[PDB]
């Protein structure tokens, strides 16, 4: 996908359609999402996203899972 | 700005402690080379296998 | 001969080994601080000491392959010293030679710069942390209040309150329930103030 | 000729260390 | 006495490590380089996350899923490895590095 | 006048300038022109130095083109850049969410010269980003604004230090110039003339001297004076031409053996060889008017040589002999003396062309070494150039620059004023500059080239003070960046019209007069002993043959800002200074009247501002409406000016326009034809008029509050509109996809009262707090059943509710009706982030009352609370019965020093009720300054008096005398410009007369409900687990360790443990206490707080064998 994707990018002079790079697979560009996916490597959580270095990346992120404190009383 | 949401791989529960009527247990006691006793508490209806990781 | 005798004295006084130089096993810190969140949206997030572990794992695991192996001594002692440095480079990150970086050549934070300077647990979570049940707003004189007194604006004490408000107003049967009350609360029905 | 001493001193020790590495 | 942390306390004192008192600590012994399934989303074995020393990741959840009760409490399940407890010994439970 | 349509507004001017003020964007408009190759700046330059007419990215093609092989057997060859029109109109590209453009055309050419074989082709390069008619670019839609930049210009720097030992003025050259080395030519404590070049040791100069052919004989021929530098050749102890430079070659390489092609090729390429050196045409102008090396000789070979370094050794060793004027060898000569980097000669102005010249030539690097490198890869004579030209870099540059660059700043609109004066804003910091750490103190001082190139007046206040500053009124940008200054060229003492640019070189050569000197009607001066500033800001008394220069105008030092405020030369610098920072953040009214006395430069910016709609061509109005304006031509074409009725602006306020004319008028093209969001027929208005009274009363004005009656609200005289939106979306999870319905979980049909049949709410309906605005629900999947909860799902028979809602609610204390609501679909051909399906956008308008806890503030930086806002009825009232309408406070005035509201506050009484200078018996005594028709005005009439030359006291006090009564025979206020006011609330009259008058106040955007907020429990962090932080979600107080020293030296130690352990960290014990709070029990023990823990765990990690202790 990734040197394959690239001579058609390059052939094309843009960065072509899921659907052309799919059917250059033969296969779905679901599929091509998939692998979109799979091929990310993951991101860091000590790089600072402030403009100075002050906070880390993990004071940003709430907990989508948590209990409410409402709900647990109410049990 | 920048404000996000994730959530770890797991859910959370909301039982009680208690501490009373807990399944049966058996007890299972397993041993290395180096002579060392690891206790295993199993349920009480368990099969034990021969060989444990401890 | 004194300098050295501060510490020989020390571990003299000391039932303590000087054994500890040396180690046979790494501690792992428990996962729940080394987080592996995840987002909405795929992207994955790990703290730097996964590499790091990761790098140790497989530096261990191919000196153990090669010792059993049989191998000669410039592979095994090249090994041994490439696991020594991987070792150091977790503990300390950046002290001997070169800090080693990942994407972007930011070096990996290791554990000693989760305490050093001034984003460890002994300052950055020491200076302050943020509390529940607070609030602030900008002020004006009010300059018919007695001594001990002073002014609350509603919107601010009914969000200030809401558990107090919460058991009086079920205690008086407005709701019947603490998520009837906490709807009651949030579309602000006016037994509330009278409550409040 | 009158500041040689120091930054050749100081250039010295810091090259030697950091090529030692494996 | 810092197993069971009672709130009373007399002195904090800071020693040295050996490797009895780590492999003391340790609920076992990590030796493979993975943290999760590319796909699944779920925990290797014995790797960085794996359950069965780092504890389980949901309450009272087994990892096959048979044991999924709060009448099963510390029991050590043989088909899946992990015993059954809540989420928050992930919090403190230690692994050591042979 | 010069503006038609102008509002009659007399002045109380004496003087009579010549010159009008410039377009006050053309610090933009004309930087932008010159990076593009316009029509009109090709015919500016071509009348102002023809001799090299060429644009920026003409340039830059030429600095680049050509590209060939090692071998140089092919060339590519760029030439002939080319801009087409746009590709969508503003306001569309503006609504829907793109970055305004233009396709970008080259003649791009490749030869293969082994037999020679062109190819030519017009590559396609790029969409371009370009500026709008108001002087900033559309970026995704919204609104970004580029803001120059102060750096210090390449070229020589001499100074001179002193030792604290050995006493001596250590003279040291410095060059820095554009992307090449360093070099020093030194003198230490010894008599030594260092050459050390780019951080290495000081050689003597002759080792460079014999390097580029000059030996001993030659250095003592040329330098019969330089008994220091003989000295040296003395001392230098290395003799030969070849054997100096394979010297310097082994000083300058470690590592390698002294080769001389190696020595030769290393100093070339230091030195002449442009690649890894150019000083810039700005750096070179600046060398040789330094040096005086060139006479008429423009910008080439832009390398160094030989006769510029053994002219700046000549320089060096001359200046610490002590000379004071040297001619060079071939040259005129220059005056000998030091150089300080503050001098506002020496700091460039990088404007908006330079910066993307900058960011266009770093990308076209980039793209032309892969091009390089890629035509080895291609074969030969079988490839064109549009099989070589890759444009990704060019065009990822331009992108990475308009994002994620502190110069690209978000535009800042909450009124035409600030608007205005976002752009004409000369930073400090960024890339390229120094950081505000590196800030030192003697870079935020005002130095005395400032006047008339930079207000000193106008700067942030906070952290940033002298680090950003702006443009003054009067001032120009060179082509090379440098900053000019109009001047009257005064010819023998008589003053000439011949207006001359200058900037600080010449005005430090040249002696400079006074702005309001004494001129005879005609040319003459007055008295012989004039002030005159001097080369070193001296101010002295020079008589009348020595001026060759005076001032155009008075008010050329200010700012713009800083030229609305009337009485400014009565006021100190502080309160001026709040005055003019606070000018900034008004809000925009809806009745938006024009203030009684202001300066009259309020017409010019606000026409000069943009948003005001102006007729292009004179004609007569056909048709008029609420949203457009049809004007008839002279001859036959016709042209509608459409509006923008309520368009959010950048902040949350309001942009509507409405027209000020009739069916029938006829107009003349540059005449004001709409009115914007603070203007009151053209000119500018922020605020209202309103009567002011300066008793305290009663103890709610107490340091400085304010009340109000309550008219203010009832006649909607202080009322803004704001204007909020939000914004949710559905994206794909991996449990399925989110969808927009009305239905959802188990909510009544009492909420869904106002959804419409596909999600949204309707237009127009009002909402509340925490309403339903989008319907929205998520599959969250299936999880396992509590036996408790399958017991209750048995007995009341309902959906299992197998999805999860995420709907967007309306936050915390806003209201209002709903405007539009724009949805944007992936289905629906539009351009959205991956994954997600629906976008939507609602606008939210309330529209806000004045009411307590708002900011209002005078023109004098006199701000404040608002207080209590008491009924009308007991509210103090003049003998006639109208009561006031804002009462200050007395105690704030003299301690402060800005008595320019006093006498504001009594010009605006006479300007409000009109005065008759009675000449009877001619004129008085005090009015004969007074002009003409100052003489006598109707009630209600409008004034301006200018910044530094205003109405003097003398004339206020007698215009104070003269104020024609108002319906009886009734003076209000009496010749001290106090009255006598009764109280509304006892009944008795104040026993002392108070001043009244009609100031005139401006309402601040920073409002009491952005800044309110509350949390009782809401989210939390993740990788810690404090609470959150911010006004957006719900936040928390931080709680810092001053106030832990605060409560530890109160001892009131449980409320201590209790913050921080059970409301910020223990999260087992959190919800024990809400519990008990919620049952009614006793509040449990606190637990070991998760700090103490994971530092505890590290500590276990780290092979620290931590144990506690407990007997
Ligand atoms: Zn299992």
């Amino acid at each position: 996908l990734g040197r394959i994707q690239r001579e058609l990018l390059q052939d094309l002079g843009r960065e072509p359609t899921p659907e052309e790079l799919a059917k250059e697979m033969d296969i779905t560009p679901e599929k091509v999402l998939e692998i979109q996916q799979y091929a990310r490597e993951p991101i860091s959580l000590d790089q600072t996203i402030g403009d100075e270095g002050d906070s880390q990346l993990g004071d940003f992120i709430e907990d989508s899972e948590a209990v409410v404190a409402v709900d647990a009383v109410s049990f | 700005d920048r404000v996000l949401r994730g959530s770890r791989l797991g859910a959370v529960s909301y039982e009680t402690d208690r501490n009373h009527d807990l399944a049966p247990r058996q007890i299972a006691r397993y041993r290395t080379d180096n002579g060392e006793e690891f206790e295993v508490p199993f349920a009480d209806d368990a099969e034990i296998p021969g060989t444990w990781l401890c | 001969a004194l300098k050295r005798l501060k510490v020989v004295a020390a571990f003299q006084q000391s039932g303590n080994s000087p054994m500890g130089m040396v180690l046979d096993a790494v501690p792992v810190i428990p996962p729940e601080l080394r987080p592996m969140v995840q987002l909405d949206g795929g992207r994955f997030a790990t703290s730097d000491l996964n590499d790091l572990y990761r790098r140790v794992i497989n530096r261990n695991n191919r000196l153990k392959r090669l010792i059993d192996l049989g191998a000669p001594e410039i592979i095994v002692n090249n090994e041994k010293r490439m696991l020594q440095e991987s070792v150091d480079a977790l503990f300390d990150n950046g002290r001997r030679g070169r800090p080693v970086t990942g994407p972007g050549n930011r070096p990996l934070k290791s554990l000693s710069d989760l305490l050093k300077g001034k984003q460890g647990r002994f300052r950055q979570n020491l200076l302050g942390k943020r509390v529940d049940y607070s609030g602030r707003s900008v002020i004006v004189v009010g300059p018919q209040l007695k001594l001990h007194q002073c002014g609350l604006p509603k919107l601010m004490a009914l969000e200030l309150f809401k558990p107090f408000v919460m058991k009086r107003l079920v205690d008086l049967n407005h709701a019947q329930n603490i998520k009837s009350a906490k709807r009651m609360v949030e579309r602000q029905r006016p037994q509330v103030w009278d409550v409040l | 000729e009158d500041e040689s001493e120091a930054l050749r001193q100081a250039r010295k020790d810091a090259e030697l260390t950091a090529s030692a590495d494996s | 006495g810092a197993m069971l942390d009672v709130n009373f306390f007399d002195e904090l004192r800071i020693g040295l490590a050996t490797a009895e008192d780590i492999r003391q600590w340790s609920y076992g012994e990590v030796k493979k380089p993975e943290t999760i399934n590319y796909r699944t989303l779920k925990p290797e074995k014995d790797g960085l996350f794996c359950e069965k020393i780092f504890g389980p990741t949901r309450d009272w959840e087994c990892y096959c899923g048979k044991y999924k009760r709060v009448r099963f409490k510390g029991i050590i399940c043989e088909r899946c490895g992990v015993e059954v407890t809540r989420a928050k010994v992930r919090r403190e439970r230690m692994g050591h590095i042979e | 006048n010069s503006v038609p349509g102008a509002p009659n507004r007399v002045s109380f001017a004496k003087l009579r300038e010549p010159l009008e003020v410039p377009g006050l964007l053309d610090v933009q408009t004309d930087s932008f022109e010159w990076l593009i190759g316009s029509p009109r700046w090709r015919e500016s330059a071509a009348e102002r130095g023809d001799v090299n007419p060429v644009g920026g990215l003409e340039e830059v093609l030429y600095e680049l083109s050509p590209i060939e092989d090692f071998s140089g057997s092919m060339s590519l060859s760029f030439s002939d850049p080319r801009f087409d029109d746009v590709k969508a109109p503003v306001d569309e590209c503006k609504d829907k969410d793109m970055t305004y453009a233009a396709p970008l055309f080259v003649t791009a050419e490749f030869i293969n010269n082994n037999t020679g074989e062109i190819k030519s082709q017009t590559v396609f390069m790029g969409d371009f980003p370009m500026m709008t008619e108001k002087g900033t670019f559309i970026i995704n839609g919204t609104e970004r604004v580029v803001v120059s930049q102060l750096v210090r210009s390449p070229g020589v720097y001499f100074d001179e230090t002193i030792d604290k030992s050995t006493d001596k003025t250590l003279h040291s050259v410095k060059v820095i110039p554009s992307r090449g080395a360093w070099l020093e030519f030194d003198v230490d404590k010894r008599d030594t003339v260092g050459v050390r070049i780019d951080r290495k040791r000081r050689q003597p100069v002759t080792v460079l001297l014999k390097a580029l052919g000059w030996t001993s004989e030659q250095i003592v021929e040329r330098f019969g004076f330089s008994e220091i530098m003989r000295s040296t050749l003395e001392k230098d102890n290395t003799v030969g031409t070849d054997e100096a430079l394979l010297d310097i070659y082994r000083k300058l390489r470690p590592g390698e053996p002294p080769t001389k092609e190696s020595a030769q090729t290393l100093l070339e390429n230091l030195f002449f060889k442009e690649k890894r050196y150019d000083l810039a045409r700005v750096g070179r102008y600046k060398v040789n008017k330094k040096l005086g090396l060139h006479v008429g000789e423009p910008i080439t070979s832009s390398t160094l040589t030989e006769e510029d370094v053994v002219a700046t050794i000549e320089y060096l060793v001359r200046l610490h002999e002590g000379q004071t004027t040297m001619t060079v060898p071939g040259g005129v000569e220059v005056p000998v003396e030091t150089d300080d980097i503050d001098h506002f000669g020496n700091r460039r102005l990088r404007t908006v062309g330079e910066l993307i010249q900058n960011q266009i030539r770093v990308g076209m690097s980039r793209m032309e070494r892969v091009v390089r490198e890629r035509m080895t890869t291609q074969d030969v004579e079988a490839i064109t150039p549009q099989t070589l030209i890759n444009i990704r870099p060019v065009v990822a540059a331009i992108k990475e620059f308009f994002g994620t660059s502190q110069l690209s700043q978000f535009m800042d609109q909450n009124n035409p004023l600030s608007g205005l004066t976002h752009k004409r804003r000369l930073s400090a910091l960024g890339p390229g500059g120094l950081s505000r750490e590196r800030a030192g103190l003697e870079v935020r001082d005002v130095h005395p080239s400032h006047y008339g190139r930079m207000c000193p007046i106008e700067t942030p206040e906070g952290p940033n003070i002298g680090l950003i500053g702006s443009l003054s009124v009067y001032a120009r940008v060179n082509p090379f960046g440098f900053i000019e200054t109009p001047y009257r060229k005064v010819v023998d003492g008589v003053v000439s019209d011949e207006i001359v640019y200058l900037t600080a070189d010449e005005e430090d050569r040249h002696v400079v007069a006074q702005a309001n000197s004494p001129i005879d009607a005609d040319g003459r001066f007055v008295e012989p002993r004039v002030l005159v500033r001097r080369k070193a800001g001296e101010v002295e008394y020079v008589p009348s043959s020595e001026v060759d220069y005076m001032d155009v105008s008075p008010r050329q030092m200010v700012s713009v800002a800083t030229a609305m405020i009337p009485f400014l030369e009565h006021d100190d610098a502080n309160r001026a200074l709040m005055g003019a920072n606070m000018q900034r953040q008004a809000v925009p009214l809806v009745r938006s009247e024009a203030p009684l006395v202001g300066t009259g430069m309020e017409l010019r910016a606000a026409i000069d501002a943009g948003d005001v709609v102006v007729a292009e061509e004179s004609g007569v109005i056909e048709e008029v409406s609420a949203d457009y304006i049809t004007v008839m031509h002279d001859n036959g074409t016709r042209r509608t000016y459409r509006m923008r009725k309520f368009a959010r602006s950048n902040h949350g306020t309001c942009a509507n326009q409405c027209p000020i004319v009739d069916a029938g008028d006829r107009v003349e093209a540059g005449q004001v034809i709409a009115d914007g969001p603070c203007t009151d027929d053209g000119e500018m208005a922020l605020g209202k008029n309103l009567l002011v009274a300066i008793m305290p009363w009663e103890g709610h004005n107490y340091e400085d509050a304010i009340i109000l009656s309550n008219r203010l609200v009832e006649e909607d005289v202080l009322t803004s509109i704001h204007i909020e939106e939000h914004e949710i979306d559905a994206r794909d999870t991996k449990l399925g996809a989110e969808e927009i319905t009305r239905d959802i979980p188990n909510i009544s049909d009492e909420v869904l009262a106002d959804l419409d049949e596909r999600g949204i709410v309707r237009i127009g309906a009002e909402v509340r707090d925490g309403d339903i605005l989008v319907g929205k629900v998520t599959p969250k999947g299936e999880t396992e059943l509590t036996p408790e909860e399958r017991l209750l799902r048995a007995i009341f028979g309902e959906k299992a509710r197998e999805v999860r809602d995420t709907s967007l609610k309306v936050p915390h204390g806003e209201s209002g009706k709903v405007i539009g609501i724009r949805v944007f679909s992936r289905e629906d051909e539009d351009e959205l982030p991956a994954g997600v399906n629906e976008l939507v956008r609602v606008y939210v308008a309330q529209k806000r009352k004045i009411s307590d806890g708002d900011k209002l503030a005078g023109r004098h930086g006199n701000k404040g609370v608002i207080g209590k806002i008491l009924p009308v009825e007991d509210m103090p009232f003049l003998a006639d019965g109208t009561p006031v309408d804002i009462i200050l406070n007395t105690h704030g005035v003299p301690r402060r020093m800005n008595i320019g509201q006093i006498l504001e506050t009594h010009l605006g009484w006479c300007a409000h009720s009109g005065w008759k200078v009675d000449a009877a018996k001619g004129v008085p005594d005090w009015a004969a300054r007074l002009p003409d028709e100052l003489l006598e005005a109707q009630p209600n009439a409008i004034v301006s008096t200018p910044v530094f030359d205003g109405a003097q006291e003398a004339e206020l006090q007698g215009l104070l005398s003269c104020t024609l009564p108002n319906r009886d025979g009734d003076v209000l206020v009496d010749a001290d410009g106090k009255a006598m006011l009764f109280d509304g609330r006892s009944g008795e009259p104040f026993p002392y007369p108070v001043t009244v008058g009609y100031m005139y106040i401006m309402k601040l955007h920073h409002l009491v409900d952005d800044k309110i907020h509350a949390r009782s429990t809401g989210p939390y962090s993740m990788i810690t687990q404090q609470p959150l932080g911010g006004k957006a979600q719900f936040g928390g107080q931080r709680f810092g360790e001053m106030e832990c020293w605060a409560m530890q030296a109160y001892g009131a130690a449980y409320t201590l443990q209790e913050l921080l352990t059970i409301k910020s960290d223990d999260t087992v014990g959190r919800v024990k206490v809400y519990e008990a709070i919620v049952k009614g029990e006793n509040i449990p023990e606190p637990g070991i707080p998760e700090s103490f823990k994971v530092l505890l765990k590290e500590l276990q990690s780290l092979c620290l064998n931590v144990e506690v202790l407990s007997s």
